């Protein structure tokens, strides 16, 4: 059971540790989250109550460092930073639990949600999507476009996605137009699942990464990302049975963790309807469609 | 963006484009069965190709062959004429390939971007225009060469004959326009306007009668009052 220490909370903030959200006063006396489950990633995100704009955060695994936040009143917001002095950490972290400074991290012993959301989901894969090598944690905000979307302007601050674009000379072969534009899988098995990704498990964890992306921090971008990966499994005629089973169990528990109130923004009509209804996959995705239309029929 | 009644002098202007109708690709008599049924037999077809600016025409005849053994012909119909018209433009010298190709129906877009993904610089278009370019089979030297095509053949005309020895780009189009216009709403009508008077003869390399310029406003007119009537005779008033 990990600990995510707190200097101080000099500004009123909602801070949100994976799915969960709690408000912090103004001064009041916070100083981190204690019993952080140790073998997921996390996530650990802020929304200032002066100024909601900017949701921003930090994916980071525990096994990776000892980390710690800290208010910056120069740039204005928390900052996530490394302890490289081991006795430093476990005396700062060990006087904040016998004061109990700490809210402890709620993993209720039934629940399954976070694990189900993060399944795929690597530190070492989410550091190539974002570049900033000098941390071992990985910083994200609203704002943040991606490679594919800075195509069509800071290279440095971007979400380096693999890039999905259906009308494109590495999703089309030669002499395979029609047959490739309405069937999907030579890009997904052959150019994505085999060239790129290598495997189905990277394929999913950009995927989930994606998504919790645009939930979290509304990251315009990834929303469009994790759209496209699921296009591209719902428009291939020929996708490994496995992946399909898994496919369902992932989109299901994203779509049961999506607040109601965001769903108009964040589900895509089209890409949902043509999945669920009209694709080669129309009737693999059981548990997806069955909580899509006790929950949001009205999108469909 | 999408071609309509703002943006129309582009078509006269000296970027050569081309539009594509795939009306006329795959054609049909559905009949029936001795089981009661009703069954299609495909007959042959084509693409329509047309500079708007010159008059060049490239009619690719598409031969019933085509189509044995395919499945989800309306559909293929479109990536058929996508992948010729692809090839077309590959086989013309750059400086005659067009910048724009400018489709009649908006199920062509994505068949076309597809085909023509080596080709960046070629911007494909719809429009908001109901053109009749589906009439071009009322041509009788069109249909003629389509009927009797017995395999895949691109035959190059003229539609506007010498007219642009008179009359301008604009003008021509605008009495082809009228033409197909009048043969769409009714070809016997039409035909009957065209041909009357035995004296007006088609020239062997031509597909239009030999009219003289007064002559060709009469036309005009006498095609302009079909239109309104069947309009009026198909909604009364
Ligand atoms: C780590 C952590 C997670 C959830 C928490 O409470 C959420 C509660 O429902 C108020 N919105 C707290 C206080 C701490």
């Amino acid at each position: 059971m990990n600990t995510v220490p707190f200097t101080s909370a000099p500004i009123e903030v909602t801070i949100g540790i994976d799915q969960y959200s709690f408000n912090v006063k103004e001064n009041q006396p916070f100083h981190g989250i204690k019993d952080i489950p140790i073998g997921h990633v996390h996530v650990i995100h802020f929304q200032h109550a002066d100024n909601s704009s900017m949701r921003y955060g930090y994916w980071f695994d525990c096994r990776m460092g000892n980390f710690y936040i800290q208010y910056d009143p120069k740039d204005g917001l928390y900052k996530m930073m490394e302890e490289r002095d081991g006795a430093k950490f476990e005396n700062i972290v060990h006087n904040f639990k016998e004061r109990q400074m700490m809210v402890s991290y709620p993993k209720i012993d039934e629940d399954d949600t976070w694990y189900n959301l993060t399944e795929f989901v690597q530190m070492d894969k989410i550091r190539k999507i974002v570049r900033k090598d000098e941390n071992q944690f990985s910083y994200v905000d609203s704002s943040m476009t991606t490679v594919q979307e800075n195509e069509l302007s800071d290279p440095a601050h971007s979400l380096n996605y693999t890039v999905i674009n259906f009308k494109s000379r590495e999703a089309i072969r030669p002499g395979h137009e029609m047959e490739d534009f309405l069937d999907k899988s030579y890009y997904l098995n052959t150019v994505m699942l085999q060239g790129i990704f290598k495997n189905s498990s990277n394929y999913f964890g950009e995927l989930q990464f994606a998504f919790l992306n645009a939930m979290f921090f509304g990251n315009y971008g990834s929303s469009l990302q994790w759209h496209a990966m699921i296009e591209l499994i719902c428009s291939s005629a020929t996708v490994p049975k496995h992946m399909l089973d898994k496919l369902d169990e992932i989109l299901y528990y994203q779509i049961k963790t999506l607040p109601e109130q965001y769903s108009d923004i964040l589900l895509n009509e089209r890409v949902w309807n043509i999945c669920l209804y009209s694709s080669f996959q129309k009737n693999s995705l059981h548990n997806t469609e069955k909580i899509m239309e006790n929950k949001y029929p009205e999108l469909l | 963006g999408a071609m309509n009644s703002s943006n129309y002098a582009e078509l006269f202007n000296n970027d050569i484009k081309l539009f594509v109708d795939d009306t006329n690709v795959y054609r049909v008599t559905v009949h029936k069965t001795f089981e009661g049924n009703v069954a299609t037999k495909a007959i042959n077809g084509c693409i329509f190709t047309l500079n708007p600016k010159t008059g060049h025409l490239f009619l690719k005849i598409i031969h019933t062959s085509v189509w044995a053994g395919q499945k989800r012909l309306s559909q293929l119909a479109k990536w058929k004429t996508a992948e010729e018209v692809s090839a077309l433009v590959r086989s013309l010298p750059k400086e005659e390939q067009p910048k724009q190709i400018i489709v009649t129906r908006k199920a062509m877009l994505d068949p076309l971007e597809v085909h023509m993904l080596d080709f960046p610089n070629i911007a494909i278009r719809p429009t908001e225009l109901r053109l009749p370019f589906s009439a071009a089979m009322s041509i009788d030297k069109l249909s003629d060469v389509v009927m009797k095509a017995t395999e895949p053949q691109m035959v190059l005309f003229n539609i506007y004959d010498d007219w642009l020895d008179r009359i301008s780009s604009y003008t021509a189009f605008s009495r082809l326009t009228l033409l197909l216009r009048a043969l769409k709403t009714n070809e016997e009508s039409a035909k009957m306007i065209l041909l009357s008077d035995p004296t007006i003869t088609i020239k062997s390399y031509h597909l239009w009668p030999s009219f003289t310029d007064e002559q060709w406003i009469t036309i005009e007119s006498q095609m302009r009052d079909l239109i309104l009537t069947e309009y009026g005779r198909k909604y009364n008033v």
